[PDB]
């Protein structure tokens, strides 16, 4: 196998956080939701996709944010879809006109009511008084509703009165007066009794027995959301001391029992009670199960975060963690996806959160170890060409030292010069790197492409620091170009080249070349810097060598052989005066002689 | 130079072996001491290194410094006489007494693993004993993550242990012989006892936390089993199939860990690479699902 299927995927979500990200940076107007609706569509998504719906009804339905109101308000608009989609579609077209409630009376007439028509119905004129009522509150319609009670022909007139002013009102119609009333002829008359629908507008209406359910017309789970919904009463609840409340908490606790996911079937469903039961929490865990699609979770839980839910990994709901841990994944071969998705973190603005993602991309920069993707990269004067957390921007400067410091104890070198440029710390990164380039000097020979290393690293630094209103030290800069000048001295030294290897190492104004003034060598050479008083063992032998080549007892006027000769024996007295001092080969002898 | 301390570490292999003590409390003591030691020699270094030294060595062309070759020639010489005498006595041990020396003496088992890796031990170790213990405590290691909870606090005792005893197969299957040993040992069918893999984690304390452990016990097991797997030779050997057969038993597992969130994600993005890592390795899983 393979899966290109879910990378694919994964690929297709980081794209849509990305957009996201660049909307958010410029202040954009992209909708996440839509988004994922957009791609959902395509199937077993058929649930996460009615989530996402749920989830964008709810964009910017705050419109202030009740949460049974919502909910409600979801299923329905829900049901009227279903019920506008029915009527637009032939017939007669509907003889009428396309009035709301012209739609549900066809509804119930072609819709199931009838297979061919009859059954325990009250109708007068061929039509369902209750039935339509109860559909009309069902679609939201109320004051429709109500005005159909009005025309309706029917004895139990004091309800009547009951339901205009439960409309009146914020629909908790709470008159310090009857409720009481209406409840009592609802035991006595309705409740062992009548036709479905009235008992269904009854009790619904007037929370008339809080034992709950609907005997015959419930259709539908939603059909059972909505029921439930409609029943409880948030405002003023407290208020009142009777115990016929019912509330939020409690309908939430009714889906947990048992009444289960396997409950709520088409699992398939479950998910959108959920959301619509305010179990955000638990939605985010539900989605967390089948394949739960972590993937899944963690977007949706994006998404209710958009929506400044989230008020206060299988198992665990915090927005940051979820994040991190879904980043667990990725974060090594995909470090800038890995970025985007902290970002998110922000989107719970408040401090906490904010450390939270600060401390994330600190810890993913940290162990990952993807300095020049995360952090920046090159000068070329120009600053730094930013890493991707730059895009977003800060803390960095503080990241980086840490990270050096890091690297320093790892002796991760190179890595710490990488971090030091950026840290903008140019006398430490040109002094980290004479030690770097210093030590690989000294050695045994056979190195040194002429394209890519700690020399060439020498190299770019130079070029690059020197010439730009450098903050180094003379000094630092000074033992730096003569680590240069010996490399030089390197590459053409062997690849022939013996007359310019002398040339060179003579400019360094290290080895007596002149007279016997090995000695001022000596002198000065206990001064010498660390990086340099190591290096001198190649320095020599390197010209006993060229010295020894160059002078091959030549065949059959003018030839000065005396120099060259001199040099070699100035050096060796120098090399005489300081073995100890030296690693401890004076097999320049060997060179020496043949 | 810790040359000081290399008469210890002798000293300690002999009580060891000589497995005097009444109490496991000493035996605990020798085994921490001969893990530091053990550690302290070779200080955090990778391959390179290694590398490094033996270009130097290249050959002598001057002087060479082979200075921290030669200190682990001689543990290991060592540590192999004294070794076959001391791996029984140091196995049995384990189990019991001392769930607590526990985590002492598998500390210490793990890290003498690196060194001697390679060689001595496979042969020695493999046989015995070890290799049937553990495989069985596989199985039992699912039924322990759950009696994990009760047992936090004994946890104590035993994520000293039981980690350890992951770390001990995953590197025991990092080479040839040691994969050999545990596969021979049926590694697939303890796993398939532990039914660890055939179940879904979510279907079930703070839940993101169970999630988080339930998947650790998950990621280590499944690089077990990806380590076993390559490191035999994967392709038309037995390996491939037995790790096909693993990936599509416990398929749909696979394909649901592709995706979410947390340090929960963490653990569960490593498990996915772990998966994938399996899948390539092996004849394709998808190659094979024609």
């Amino acid at each position: 196998p393979g899966r290109s299927s879910l990378d694919n995927i994964e690929m297709a979500y980081a794209r849509q956080i990305y957009i996201y990200n660049e909307k958010i940076v410029n202040g954009h107007l992209q909708p996440n939701l839509v988004d994922l609706c957009a791609s959902v569509a395509e199937l077993d998504d058929k649930s996460i996709s009615d989530m996402w719906t749920m989830v964008k009804q709810m964009t910017d339905v705050l419109v202030r944010m009740e949460f049974v109101r919502q909910a409600l308000a979801y299923l329905e608009q829900s049901y009227k879809n279903y019920t506008l989609v029915t009527v637009f579609g032939n017939l007669h077209q509907l003889g009428g006109v396309p009035g709301t409630y012209q739609l549900v009376r066809s509804f119930l007439n072609i819709k199931l009511p009838a297979p061919l028509p009859g059954l325990q119905d009250g109708e007068v004129e061929g039509h369902p008084v209750w039935a339509l009522i109860y559909y009309c509150m069902r679609c939201g319609d109320l004051l429709a509703a109500s005005q159909v009670v009005n025309r309706a022909q029917h004895q139990l007139g004091e309800f009547k009165t009951w339901f205009q002013e439960y409309m009146n009102s914020k629909d908790r119609r709470l008159s310090p007066a009857t409720e009481n009333k209406l409840r009592l002829h609802y035991r006595r008359a309705l409740r062992n009794n009548t036709d479905p629908y009235k008992r269904a507008v009854y009790c619904i209406i007037g929370r008339c027995d809080v034992t709950d359910n609907q005997s015959e017309v419930a259709d539908k789970t939603e059909d059972y959301l909505w029921l439930k919904l409609n029943q409880v009463c948030f405002d003023d609840d407290g208020t009142s001391s009777p115990q016929d409340r019912l509330t939020l908490s409690q309908f939430q606790k009714q889906l947990l029992e048992d009444y289960g996911e396997s409950h709520f079937t088409v699992p398939f469903l479950y998910f959108q009670v959920l959301f619509l039961t305010a179990q955000f929490e638990a939605a985010v865990a539900f989605l967390f199960r089948m394949e739960r699609l972590r993937c899944h979770a963690v977007h949706v839980a994006l998404v209710l975060f958009e929506l400044k839910l989230l008020l206060k990994c299988l198992r665990r709901l915090n927005f940051v963690r979820l994040l991190m841990l879904y980043t667990r994944k990725f974060e090594s071969t995909d470090p800038r996806e890995a970025l985007q998705y902290f970002y998110f973190l922000r989107d719970e603005k408040d401090s906490q959160g904010e450390n939270m993602f600060l401390r994330c991309v600190s810890e993913l920069v940290i162990e990952s170890r993807e300095f020049d993707m995360i952090l920046g990269k090159l000068e070329n004067d120009g600053s730094r060409k930013p890493g991707v957390i730059d895009k977003f921007t800060s803390d960095t400067k503080p990241i980086i030292n840490k990270v050096a410091s890091v690297a320093e104890n790892k002796g991760l070198f190179e890595e710490a010069a990488k971090l030091y440029d950026l840290a903008k710390n140019a006398d430490k990164v040109l002094e980290l790197m004479n030690k770097l380039l210093s030590p690989v000097v000294p050695q045994i020979s056979a190195p040194q492409s002429n394209k890519e290393r700690l020399k060439n690293m020498a190299l770019s630094i130079a070029e690059r620091y020197r010439a730009q209103g450098i903050s180094a030290n003379k000094f630092v800069d000074s033992t730096f170009y003569l680590l240069l000048d010996l490399i030089t001295f390197f590459d053409e030294y062997h690849s022939g080249h013996i007359d310019r290897a002398f040339d060179i190492i003579e400019r360094l104004k290290l080895v007596p070349l002149n007279q016997e003034s090995v000695e001022e060598r000596v002198a000065a050479f206990r001064n010498f810097s660390d990086e340099i008083r190591h290096n001198l063992s190649e320095v020599l032998l390197a010209t006993m060598n060229i010295l020894f080549t160059q002078f091959k007892r030549l065949k059959g006027i003018e030839d000065r052989d005396s120099q060259l000769r001199s040099q070699a024996r100035t050096l060796i007295t120098f090399a005489g005066m300081i073995p100890y001092r030296t690693s401890g080969d004076t097999n320049a002898r060997l060179v020496q002689m043949e | 130079g810790d040359s000081s301390l290399y008469i210890i570490l002798k000293k300690l292999l002999d009580f060891i072996l000589k497995t005097g003590g009444g109490f496991q409390r000493v035996r605990t003591h020798l085994y921490g001491s001969l893990l530091y030691y053990l550690q302290i020699a070779q200080r955090p270094d990778e391959p390179d290194t290694l590398e490094a030294a033996k270009k130097t060595m290249w050959e002598r062309l001057t002087a060479p410094e082979d200075v921290f070759s030669k200190l682990q020639r001689e543990n290991i010489a060592i540590i192999e006489s004294y070794g076959a005498a001391l791996m029984e006595v140091v196995c049995r041990d384990a189990c019991d007494g001392h769930e607590i020396g526990r985590m002492l003496a598998l500390a210490l088992l793990d890290r003498i693993v690196s060194v001697d890796k390679q060689q001595q031990w496979l042969l020695y170790l493999s046989n015995s004993g070890y290799l049937k213990v553990l495989v069985d405590s596989l199985v039992e290691d699912d039924r322990t993550l759950q009696s994990l909870l009760t047992p936090q606090p004994p946890l104590l005792k035993a994520l000293y242990t039981y980690e350890s005893k992951m770390a001990f197969l995953t590197r025991v299957a990092k080479i040839q012989q040691g994969a050999l040993e545990l596969l021979r040992s049926g590694v697939i069918v303890r796993l398939a006892q532990c039914q660890v893999y055939d179940m879904r984690p979510e279907t079930d304390m703070f839940i993101p936390t169970p999630v988080d452990r339930y998947r650790q016990i998950l990621l280590p097991a499944l690089q077990l089993c990806q380590v076993i797997l390559t490191s035999s030779m994967a392709q038309h050997l037995q390996a491939a199939g037995q790790v096909l057969q693993f990936l599509i038993s416990h398929s749909d597992t696979i394909q649901a860990i592709l995706r979410c969130q947390d340090v929960s994600a963490g653990s569960l993005q490593e498990l996915a690479l772990l998966t994938g890592i399996i899948s390539k390795a092996a004849l394709p899983g998808i190659l094979s699902e024609l």
